[PDB]
């Protein structure tokens, strides 16, 4: 066979994974079942680090301790649509319950008359997105180092019946050791089988989402294929100016690869970017092991990645606590808190 | 030709 000895080690390794995930699910459930840890005036606001339709993320400094954090601020009056609301509750509850080396750590959450707040660990190395766009593309070993962390993170999340649903370089921060921190759980959801919301980012949507089919955690493995392609090529596989054109390309079932992609890489991506769910890697009898044991990952020491023992390909420069040099600049708008509570009943659970 | 800037997610397409 392909493995000689090496097969016994891999099997024992797989059994240890099971053991780890069983303990991880016990810890998750304790926090999921039995979960206002601060207020706004406990923080100095320093700089906007990112913006979206519903609010912004700011670097803040805790007045008492002097620790720096990333504060996600959501305007309750922009979180209007039904699924926008449910998703905000998913995000908070999931983040407070998970624990994994490549997932950002939530520190505080609270709300006031106008906004919802989630205060998480600050990751000063910046978004993968901006490093990727600056250099163009990552070499295959570099992309593989990041991909391995996502594989392990999705193995963890899926074992807790959590689907992530917004994988992309914008959501992956680089920490001071050069490892990944997944940092936005706004589309994550606990799903025991299928779910039906039409949501995500166009370039990363699995075909079954676009086709309004009930779908499962395999959409994350499709998105992993998009991510690895984008990291190694510098652009994603389904690439067009308008969302409707992107959707047509995704559903077609056709992917073209750069001539510099290794044959091992193309093989992996053809099995991830597989429209047929009975054939998509991650969704088969052997689950995530079809991915972890693929030839493209032959050099990957999965345990060593988890334990953060592998030397990173890139270490971001940091000038000191609070440094924002690895982030882009954004327009700064004052945080105004209304005198009257807004949307109290719709966010009573937050 | 495609989108090169940051991409916004959609909560309900
Ligand atoms: N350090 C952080 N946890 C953090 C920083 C920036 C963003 C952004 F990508 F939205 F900009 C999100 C989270």
């Amino acid at each position: 066979g392909h493995m000689g000895a090496a097969a016994a080690k891999k099997g024992s390794e797989q059994e240890s994974v099971k053991e780890f995930l069983a303990k991880a699910k016990e810890e998750f459930l304790k926090k999921w079942e039995s979960p206002n840890t601060a207020q706004l005036d406990h923080f100095d606001r320093i700089k906007t680090l990112g913006t979206g339709s519903f609010g912004r993320v700011m670097l803040v400094k805790h007045k008492e301790t002097g620790n720096h954090y990333a504060m996600k601020i959501l305007d309750k009056q922009k979180v209007v649509k039904l699924k926008q609301i449910e998703h905000t509750l998913n995000e908070k509850r999931i983040l407070q319950a998970v624990n994994f080396p490549f997932l950002v750590k939530l520190e505080f959450s609270f709300k006031d008359n106008s906004n919802l707040y989630m205060v998480m660990e600050y990751v000063p190395g910046g978004e993968m997105f901006s490093h990727l766009r600056r250099i163009g593309r990552f070499s295959e070993p570099h992309a593989r180092f990041y991909a391995a962390q996502i594989v392990l993170t999705f193995e963890y999340l899926h074992s807790l019946d959590l689907i992530y649903r917004d994988l992309k370089p914008e959501n992956l921060l680089i920490d001071q050791q050069g490892y990944i921190q997944v940092t936005d759980f706004g589309f994550a959801k606990r799903v025991k089988g299928r779910t039906w919301t039409l949501c995500g980012t166009p370039e990363y949507l699995a075909p079954e989402i676009i086709l309004s089919k009930g779908y499962n955690k395999a959409v994350d493995w499709w998105a992993l294929g998009v991510l690895i392609y984008e990291m190694a090529a510098g652009y994603p596989p389904f690439f067009a100016d308008q969302p409707i054109q992107i959707y047509e390309k995704i559903v077609s079932g056709k992917v073209r690869f750069p001539s510099h992609f290794s044959s091992d890489l193309k093989d992996l991506l053809r099995n991830l970017l597989q429209v047929d769910l009975t054939k998509r890697f991650g969704n088969l009898k052997n689950g995530v092991n079809d991915i972890k044991n693929h030839k493209w990952f032959a050099t990957t020491d999965w345990i060593a990645i988890y334990q953060r023992k592998v030397e990173a390909p890139f270490i971001p420069k940091f000038k000191g606590p609070g440094d924002t040099s690895n982030f882009d600049d954004y327009e700064e708008e004052e945080i105004r808190v209304s005198i009257n509570e807004k949307c109290g009943k719709e966010f009573t659970e937050f | 030709a495609g989108r090169t800037g940051r991409r916004q997610a959609i909560h309900d397409i």
